[PDB]
């Protein structure tokens, strides 16, 4: 049965790798997001004190 | 005029509280998203790494 | 005050916009935070389901 071996690392190393890189590339994206909150924070505050 | 500024201050000053809600809700999306992903594909994706290992044998 | 209230709303649409913005990046953010968990749901899930019926051998 070579499909059970084919099967059992296709099925771990394709999704670990692309899968775990998804969770970290979007971290980054979401990290920058969440600065562009902060950065809209900032925007307002100093629209407030103008 | 000083009315419709007055609403229209409130309105400038609603979107700058709504924006601030929502620069702390973004942020709070951003950070959620980042740390479901960071935390979801992470452990979830090793677990599937732990697949690789888990069910060797 | 017709200065201060084109100001007043222009910053209030403007950052209404903003708001719509943020909210909308928000209920994005919301859609991938809950596909990331629906992944991460399904992932675990399939793992747990499949070591369950796998535990044994």
């Amino acid at each position: 049965l070579n499909e059970l071996q084919a099967l059992i690392e296709a099925h771990f190393e394709n999704r670990k790798k692309e899968e775990e890189e998804l969770v970290s590339l979007k971290d980054r994206i979401e990290r920058r997001r969440a600065e562009r909150a902060e950065q809209q924070r900032i925007r307002n505050e100093r629209e407030k004190e103008r | 005029l000083s009315d419709k500024l007055k609403e229209a201050e409130t309105r400038a000053e609603f979107a700058e509280r709504s924006v601030t809600k929502l620069e702390k809700s973004i942020d709070d999306l951003e950070d959620e998203l980042y740390a479901q992903k960071l935390k979801y594909k992470a452990i979830s994706e090793e677990l599937d790494h732990a697949l690789n290992d888990m069910t060797s044998i």
